[PDB]
């Protein structure tokens, strides 16, 4: 996890080869590509409660809000298993209104 | 690690709080105090210099 100790990018793995009086390291790394821009927010307010992502960031495609993982764009809908709650929505700078979906009660019809 | 991708600075500070074991609500609920403390700490360096 040391930055730039094993090449440029996120180190995946490395292979050694012998040279005359030396060694050659072939570093395999992961390099992110083809980014898009989005709107973002730190928390989400629902029922007077602030919701934070468990892992990921809240992003908006223009009209809807999703959670994604931070390094590869893979959007999902914001549920109570995606997030955790802390406090009320009066203290966070930049909080946004949206609905956080519960699975249990629409299972219970 | 590649191309520069923008992110707002308080959200970068929250990632970094996660990286030491503190949840990020602890940053967002203290943002103003944390920024005051950083500013006083930076203002103390030029005084010693
Ligand atoms: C943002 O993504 C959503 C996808 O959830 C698009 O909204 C539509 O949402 C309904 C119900 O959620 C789906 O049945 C549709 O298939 C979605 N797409 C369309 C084209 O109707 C929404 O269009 C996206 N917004 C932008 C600006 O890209
Ligand atoms: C990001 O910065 C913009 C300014 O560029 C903020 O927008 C202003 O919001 C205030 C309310 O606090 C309004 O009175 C101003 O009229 C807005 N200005 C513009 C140019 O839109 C925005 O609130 C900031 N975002 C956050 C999360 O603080
Ligand atoms: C997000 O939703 C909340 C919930 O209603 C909004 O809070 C209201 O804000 C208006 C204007 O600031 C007040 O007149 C109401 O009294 C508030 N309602 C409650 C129940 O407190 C909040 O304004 C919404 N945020 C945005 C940006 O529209
Ligand atoms: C955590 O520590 C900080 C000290 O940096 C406290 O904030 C200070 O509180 C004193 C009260 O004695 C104020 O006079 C200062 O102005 C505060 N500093 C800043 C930068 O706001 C804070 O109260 C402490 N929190 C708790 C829960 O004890
Ligand atoms: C994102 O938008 C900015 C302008 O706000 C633009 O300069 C940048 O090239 C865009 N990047 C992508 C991936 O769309």
């Amino acid at each position: 996890k040391r930055v730039d100790f094993c090449g440029k990018g996120y180190h995946l793995m490395s292979f050694p080869q012998s040279a005359p009086h030396g060694v050659v390291f072939l570093h395999v790394t992961y390099v992110p590509a083809q980014e898009k821009n989005f709107t973002t927010a730190p928390a989400i307010c629902h029922d007077g409660k602030a919701h934070f992502p468990r892992e990921g960031v809240f992003v908006s495609n223009g009209t809807h809000w999703f959670v994604t993982q931070r390094n590869f764009y893979e959007p999902q809908i914001i549920t109570t298993d995606n997030t955790f709650v802390s406090g009320n929505c009066d203290v966070v700078i930049g909080i946004v209104n949206n609905t956080v979906y519960d699975p249990l009660q629409p299972e219970l019809d | 690690a590649g191309a520069a991708l923008q992110i707002p600075f308080a959200m970068q500070m929250a990632y970094r709080f996660n990286g030491i074991g503190v949840t990020q609500n602890v940053l967002y609920e203290n943002q103003k105090l944390i920024a005051n403390q950083f500013n006083s700490a930076i203002g103390k360096i030029q005084d010693s210099l």
